[PDB]
């Protein structure tokens, strides 16, 4: 039922009348060809109309409206970006580009929208307001594909941090989509890792693993010096001082890309797990550290680490014993496991083994089983041990 | 001439200093001189 | 000549007696109010000399503040309060004013039964002083009068230490009292954000689970065996750290040995510590709801009256102070069932209450200040880190001695206004590196920079217009004439304006030209070009360029 | 500049206000009003609620229930919420939560919506709500009824129905309650504050909460820009109340004020009927019968239980226990006791001293309060008779309150005492209305009455009030006195639900930092004001402008004194005349021409490039740097 619509809205009062209505369509679902009619009536409505928020609302409902399951929506988004071009209000663009990013995610598949979509986003991508430039850099990352690269990258030194955090995102989001990058954008990168809102921080350490990960062997010098250097463990290097940083949620982030990362040479591990350039004592920093969900990535990190490269497995072994007398339990839990998984292949000395031993008086019998677990799986090297 | 006029109306509204700063000596000053 | 000036009376190169005078703008900061353990031949007090003699503190003096209950940070406070007779604030955290008074009460015990009583306070002193103290919250900005404003920030050196964060306009100076990045068994690390003041005070005084799991081994194996331990501690917060440490090792292993303590400090500092849980660790915070940790059930007595026998008992005590009864080593004991742990088994424990330089280091990285200040520690140790920080994190220190005035330049910045026009123009213009051109009216102390049009109604933006004269002797059509100069430009000007005008004249940049009527000689014809001095750069230039003239 | 209003309940009110380059949603309170037109959650199933009567509308009988002539829907209770599609919550940035009753529906938002931002609120807030959101998951899933009533909300199937439920509103939106899954994830996203903080939003906004003093945590929220400082008054108090007193002296200077949550019957001194509920339990004790007090475990209790224990010690009712059966009550008593720096000068006085702040640790310690997690823990093996018990929730609609009203309804020596006024106490009731046991209606509320309101505004002048339309329009039990208004110099405008407010506080200033670099680098010249020109360079980094090193033409030349200085220089043949559009000066020593007219002076030279220079020098010497 549209003709409904079409005697009452136009014969309803502009203010909020008409916005109460609105948001009572919203509640109830619509048929194809019905939905056809709506939009077409609503984009009259959208002619006629002169209030900002009474077109928000004209906006994202027809975004709501496009989500639909089974039509074609290529028809009216011509016409909707032909609006779109002329339209003025900030919060209202930003409103119509969520609804365009909405089609893009309906119908990936037609090229011609989506270049067409690239365009009017890169048209408007000059706009003052950090939202619509926030829906630009969304409609770059989830559209695109082989141009977009350096676009993105140019904003990364945007004045407004969420503008900074939506274009790693949306680089991030064309790596998922599965985009081969470029090793200029690790230095942005770089550049975004040192001080900056932590929301960028925390996506700029996840941006430099993703191109630390698609550049391991790569070539990058030292800033002042002259040494070369094989740029995935300088990547390890920057990511490792950030376990340092003060926002915990970044150094979980940090952790967890940190085990992931496995390339690196045994010898800044070895940098980083000794206590006694700015990846020195990471690790030891993260177990040492006050929040317990960063010290349970940082140990798994270390049970990754450790997994990959097995040579590194022995430096560690001491690390984990003290994990054992942790004051949460999921982190002794996690420690155990941890030791259980790298043990494997290598040998107990007789204070680790006894010290490893001592703590079965413990009253939790889940980590009692646990502790068992990694017994089953330990090494002893005399039989005064066993 | 707003650089000298701010600062002089900064400097000026400065209401009184102490025994420590304009008898010291090389930028430092001794204590327990009583001895 | 702006300045931020600073003075240690105390603690510039020794440990004791902190008391740093500041001036950061016209106003006087007294940052802490410690005396020096050691000397008591009136060094025992810090020497007011510097500021007043024979008047009152408050003319000069807009603050007081305290970094926490530490006899060498706050243990001066009466005294100087009362009997020299400062009457303004005093700022210090709340769990710093509720351990304080009874901490300073038992040295004035320890001073009396030492009998100084000749320039010494009283308790009714301390009862007067503590009225006159407004205590600070958890980064909580506090406004004194108009402009100062007062920041505290965590410590981690015992509960209720605080950092200070003292602004005055756009400067700040920060006094990190004492901390330690190393976080303890019953408190977190201390956290300042990207502050980045213009100076930057720090303390300098200098495998920590390996330490514990030593210790809790060593005491293991005693209560198993039967070795009554012995545990002199002075320091109240590690003697609930080794309290709450003993009590979770007992609780993982289930055993039901007793623990004793002091009757009357430890009683009233456990009380404190119960009530004081929000500012101790996030272990200590989410676990609160289970049960409390502080109400531990090991809260015997000071022992079985002194008669719970040589055997697995645990007990607290003291160096040579006011702590709980050792009758444990000599009283019971004198054989191998014994353990002393005094930083018939001896052994010494050190604890990280204090920093260490790779806290101090992480620390200055975090904050990133524009310079560094460094008090209350050993002379050659604070010249290492001094080279520390100079060689790796680049930026300059100061180290001062007692008495001694580090003085700072300054780069005040002036608040102005900006019309949101011209503003938004010049966003909405710029982002698809040119200059922006204003006016401002600097009023009685208020400043306004707007563009040149808002200053009509102020009236005072009467234009001053210009107008350049080109001779030209040509008579041909308005029009073409307008359009040949117009190519001719873009073909000199590298792609300043490319576009047909409405009215057929010339326009590049912000110039203006208009083919106005000659003079009253008939053999004479001009172009007249009008312009800003924004645009007089390229205006000059291009009417140097139709000097020569169209083709005549 | 724009303030979006999602929620219309007066003291539960949703604000999503977009400020400059951001945008703001102010608490985020869940009407729970609803619940009241369901049969509530016994614990234990009933006959008397089983054996309901079905309300035959035209044959759906199953789908409703109908107690004393008053139709019930028979289903879980469902909460209404703010009108969540009004605005997209992906683009609001930050949410402030005042106090722990409008703590709860965060979790809807939070997940249920692709929001992202953050949120700020204080400790005691968050510890409380997070009690107040598991005590009210607990009650909701312990005995889970199956959702089934959905035909009934249906439009023109509702236009049908009697009275309670005619009124109900937005009943498509109504929800069922969020899982402890969905309130363990919202919370994580909390970052803590502390009063008095100036907490940054991406240097465009600052937000600083302010103590409330209605309860512990709450906060009252201002927004500054330097230059357009909003105010949130929340639910506040200036009584003497345990919680940090209400900090006015932050308010001031507030371009608007976003006002809500004052006090539901403001006709009540809370005083007064703290007096007649400690005398009307103690008469019923003393009869012989039990008093049930619904309340919620944090809100109200502990200044209750202060007068109560007053009470009972004065006039010797310590004979009788007090029962305190809430999930979270233990929690509650001891986040009570922990959070001293949080209450008023008098308790953290005493907790200077060795000694707890609030008295129910002395209750317990006396042994006369006895809370319990449950009915069935212990409290079913150590409960006596005549007694008081302080459980459940307040709507009675879940709880152990709705165990308590099944099993003391039928006598007449027992009473229940209501102390909570958000619910409507006769729609409380109505559930289990054929009841002989006695029903007290004493509110408790210490929300700002309209008096205190007046006195408050009168005090902080704001330039604008921004007030829910139920403050405009008198309360419809009284709607003759005129006492319970708000009125200033501006009429105050108002909102009602999913309202949007423009709003003329759109000021067009923002504070900008100049360096001494290029301070030194300006010529000015003051002429009685300081008339000076800068042309520099314009950076700005975090919403923060900064002007950095890389003029205008302006000033009103009177002919004579132009002459008179030119002659004085040095000059020959300047003309003074009046003609058409304007007085005209001349100069023909080299065909240059002036002409003077209002607002605007049009200067005709040569390309001469010496003469320029000379009359460029000459002028800007004579008229000041401009
Ligand atoms: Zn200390
Ligand atoms: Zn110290």
């Amino acid at each position: 039922k549209s003709a409904a619509l079409h005697i009452d809205l136009c014969k309803a009062t502009s203010p909020a009348d008409a916005l109460q209505y609105l948001l009572q369509f919203a509640r109830k679902p619509v048929e194809a060809e019905s939905v056809e009619g709506v939009v077409r009536i609503l984009l009259e409505h959208y002619y006629k109309e002169n209030d900002p928020s009474v077109r928000l609302k004209i906006a994202s409902l027809l975004g709501l409206l496009s989500k639909t399951a089974g039509f074609s929506p290529d028809c009216i988004m011509d016409d909707a970006i032909n609006i779109l071009q002329n339209e003025k209000s900030h919060q209202v663009l930003a409103q119509l580009l969520d609804t365009l990013l909405a089609i893009g995610t309906k119908l990936p598949e037609n090229q011609a929208i989506q270049m067409r979509l690239v365009d009017v986003a890169c048209k408007h991508l000059t706009d003052t307001s950090h939202g619509v430039r926030n829906k630009c850099l969304q409609l770059l990352g989830n559209l695109g594909s082989l141009d977009v690269q350096k676009i993105i990258g140019d904003y990364f030194s945007d004045q407004d941090p969420r503008v900074r955090t939506a274009a790693i995102k949306a680089m991030l989001q064309l790596h998922e989509r599965g985009l081969k990058l470029h090793q200029t954008i690790y230095n942005q990168a770089c550049k975004l890792l040192s001080d900056d809102y932590e929301q960028v921080r925390s996506a700029a350490v996840q941006l430099i693993w993703v191109v630390s990960q698609l550049y391991p062997e790569s070539i990058v010098p030292i800033p002042s010096s002259n040494e070369e250097i094989r740029l995935v463990d300088d990547a390890f290097g920057k990511i490792c001082h950030m376990v340092s940083d003060g926002s915990w949620v970044v150094r979980v982030q940090a952790a967890k890309l940190l085990g992931s990362m496995e390339q690196v040479s045994s010898h800044f591990l070895e940098q980083t797990l000794d206590k006694k350039s700015g990846a020195c004592g990471a690790f030891v920093h993260g177990l040492e550290d006050e929040m317990y969900e960063v010290r349970i990535a940082a140990v798994e990190a270390l049970c990754m680490l450790a997994q990959s490269s097995p040579s590194f497995a022995e430096k560690c072994l001491d690390f984990l014993v003290d994990m054992f007398n942790d004051e949460i339990e999921e982190v002794r839990l996690q420690s155990i496991h941890t030791m259980r998984k790298i043990s494997n292949n290598i040998t107990l000395r007789e204070d680790q083994l006894d010290t490893v031993l001592a703590v079965l008086e413990d009253s939790s019998r889940d980590i009692r089983e646990a502790l068992h677990e990694l017994l089953c799986c330990t090494n002893v090297s005399t039989k005064e041990g066993i | 001439s707003l650089w000298s006029n701010r600062i002089n109306t900064a400097n000026s509204r400065k209401h009184q200093e102490f025994a420590g700063r304009l008898n010291s000596v090389n930028n430092r000053a001794e204590l327990y001189q009583h001895l | 000549m702006p300045e931020i000036r600073v003075t240690p009376l105390g603690a510039g190169q020794d440990v004791g007696r902190s008391c740093i005078l500041v001036s950061i703008a016209g106003k006087n900061v007294m940052l802490d109010c410690g005396m020096h353990m050691g000397f008591n031949d009136d060094r025992r007090f810090p020497d007011f000399s510097y500021i007043t003699q024979n008047g009152r503190l408050t003319d000069f003096l807009d603050c007081v503040i305290i970094s926490h209950f530490h006899l060498d940070h706050c243990g001066a406070l009466p005294y100087f309060s009362e009997m020299v007779g400062y009457d303004g604030p005093i700022y210090m955290t709340h769990p710093t004013q509720a351990i304080c008074p009874i901490l300073l009460e038992d040295y004035r015990k320890i001073a009396v039964d030492k009998k100084g009583e000749a320039n010494f306070f009283t308790s009714q002193m301390i009862k007067d002083c503590m009225k006159k103290v407004v205590a600070v919250h958890l980064h909580q900005t506090v406004q004194v009068d108009d402009e100062l404003e007062i920041k505290a920030y965590y410590a981690g050196h015992v509960l209720g230490a605080a950092m200070f964060q003292i602004k005055v306009g756009s400067e700040s100076v920060v006094y990190t009292g004492d901390y330690n990045m190393t976080p303890d068994r019953h408190l977190g690390a201390a956290w300042i954000d990207k502050c980045r003041p213009n100076l930057l005070i720090t303390q300098s005084t200098y495998s920590k689970r390996c330490r514990e799991r030593d210790f809790l081994k060593k005491v293991h194996e005693t209560v198993e065996r039967g070795g009554k331990v012995l545990i002199p501690v002075f320091a109240l917060g590690r003697a609930q750290e080794l309290c709450i440490l003993l009590e979770t090792f007992w609780e993982r292993m289930n055993l039901k040995v007793p623990i004793y303590f002091s009757t009357g400090l430890t009683e009233k500092a456990n009380h404190y510590y119960k009530l004081f849980i929000p500012w101790t660790n996030q272990k200590i915070r989410k676990t609160f709801v289970q049960r409390n940790m502080f109400e531990f059930k090991h809260i015997k007595a000071f022992d079985r009256a002194f008669a719970d026998n040589p055997g697995p008992m645990v007990v607290f005590a003291t160096p040579g102070h006011a702590g709980q009864s050792l009758q444990i080593f000599r009283k019971w004991a004198g054989n191998e069932k014994n353990m002393v742990i005094m930083p018939m088994q001896v052994e010494y424990m050190s604890f990280s209450a204090h920093a260490d330089a790779k806290g101090i280091m992480q620390l200055v990285g975090q904050a990133e200040p524009e310079s560094v200040l460094l008090v209350h520690g050993e002379a050659k140790k604070m010249e290492f880190l001094k080279q520390k920080i100079e060689q790796e994190l680049r930026v300059n220190c100061y180290m001062p001695a007692n008495g001694e005035t580090v003085t700072l330049p300054t780069s005040p910045s002036i608040p102005v206004g900006i019309s949101l026009g011209l503003l938004k123009r010049e966003m909405a213009q710029g982002l698809l590196p040119r200059l922006l051109h204003g006016t401002l009216i600097m009023k009685d102390s208020n400043f306004r920079l707007v563009s040149s049009e808002q200053a009509l109604k102020e009236l005072a933006e009467h234009q001053l217009r210009f107008t350049c004269r080109v001779h030209l002797h040509d008579t041909r059509k308005e029009q073409e004439t307008a359009l040949r100069v117009y190519s001719h430009l873009k073909s000199v000007l590298k792609d300043h304006c490319v576009q047909h005008l409405p009215d057929g004249s010339v326009t590049v940049e912000s110039v203006l030209l208009q083919a106005a009527a000659p003079s009253e000689d008939p053999g004479t014809k001009v172009l007249l070009v009008s312009w800003t001095y924004q645009d007089e750069e390229l205006g000059s230039f291009l009417t140097s360029l139709l000097k020569k003239g169209l083709p005549q | 500049m724009k303030l979006y209003c999602l929620s219309g309940h007066p003291t539960l009110p949703c604000n999503v206000l977009k400020f400059k380059s951001t945008t703001i949603m102010l608490d985020c309170g869940l009407d729970m009003t609803s619940t009241l037109n369901f049969l509530p959650l016994p614990l234990v199933q009933s006959p008397r609620l089983s054996n309901l009567p079905g309300w035959s509308l035209k044959d759906l009988d199953k789908e409703l229930k109908e107690c004393s002539g008053h139709v019930f829907v028979d289903s879980v209770p469902e909460f209404c919420l703010p009108e969540t599609e009004l605005i997209d919550l992906s683009t609001v940035d930050v949410i402030l939560i005042s106090n722990y009753h409008c703590m709860m529906a965060l979790p809807y938002i939070t997940e249920h919506t692709g929001f992202t931002g953050t949120v700020y609120a204080t400790e005691p807030t968050v510890q409380i709500g997070r009690l107040l959101m598991e005590e009210l998951v607990n009650f909701i899933e312990r005995v889970p009824k199956a959702q089934s009533a959905s035909l009934w909300k249906n439009k023109d199937i509702q236009r049908l129905l009697p009275s309670p439920l005619k009124d109900a509103v937005e009943v498509s939106t109504w929800r069922r309650c969020y899982t402890m899954q969905e309130v363990n994830s919202a919370l994580s996203k909390i970052q803590l504050v502390g009063y008095s903080q100036k907490i940054e939003l991406f240097g465009a906004v600052q937000v600083t909460p302010l103590s409330s003093g209605y309860a512990l945590g709450s906060s009252n929220w201002i927004i500054q820009s330097h230059y357009e400082k909003v105010s949130y008054v929340s639910g506040s108090s200036l009584l003497t109340t345990h919680p940090q007193p209400m900090d006015q002296a932050s308010l001031k200077n507030s371009d608007v004020l976003v006002l809500t949550g004052l006090t539901q019957i403001p006709t009540a001194n809370p005083d007064g009927m703290v007096g007649e509920f400690c005398s009307n339990l103690a008469l019923t004790v003393r009869n012989g019968g039990n008093v049930l007090v619904p309340c919620y475990p944090s809100g109200v209790i502990y200044d209750l239980l202060e007068c109560l224990y007053q009470y009972i010690d004065s006039a010797g009712l310590s004979s009788v226990p007090l029962y305190f059966i809430s999930p979270v009550a233990n929690s509650s008593l001891e986040f009570s006791q922990i959070f001293a720096e949080w209450l008023c000068h008098n308790k953290q006085s005493k907790v200077y001293l060795p000694e707890p702040p609030f008295p129910h640790a002395e209750l317990i310690q006396t042994n006369k309060l006895k809370h319990y997690p449950s009915i069935h823990g212990d409290f079913s093996n150590d409960f006596r008779q005549p007694c008081v018990v302080f459980t459940g929730h307040p709507s009675l609609r879940f709880g152990d309150v709705v165990h308590f009203m099944e099993l003391w309804g039928k006598s007449s020596l027992n009473t229940v005492i209501f102390t909570e006024p958000d619910f409507s106490y006769l729609e409380a009731l109505a559930p289990y209305q054929p009841l002989a046991m006695k029903c007290i209606y004493c509110p408790i509320d210490t929300r700002l009455n309209f008096i205190q309101v007046s006195k408050l505004l009168k005090e902080v002048q704001p330039l604008h009030v921004v007030c829910p339309e139920q403050y405009t329009q008198p309360p419809p039990a009284q709607s003759h006195r005129m006492d319970l208004m708000i009125d200033c110099q501006p009429p105050a405008m108002s909102y009602r639900r999913a309202e949007v407010l423009a709003l003329p506080f759109k000021r067009r200033y923002e504070k900008i930092e100049i360096m001494p670099e290029l301070a030194d680098s300006l010529v000015p010249m003051e002429i009685k004001i300081s008339l000076a020109t800068v042309s520099a360079v314009l950076h700005t980094k975090d919403n923060k402008h900064l002007l950095q090193p890389p003029p205008l033409l302006s000033g009103s030349i009177p002919v004579e004194q132009f002459v008179q200085t030119l002659e004085k220089h040095g000059f020959s043949d300047i003309k003074v005349e009046d003609t058409a559009k304007g007085h005209i000066v001349l100069l023909q020593e080299a065909e240059t021409l002036i002409q003077i007219e209002e607002d605007s002076t049009h200067i005709i030279c040569d390309n001469d490039e010496m003469l320029r220079v000379r009359l460029r020098d000459l002028v800007l010497k004579f008229l000041q740097k401009f």
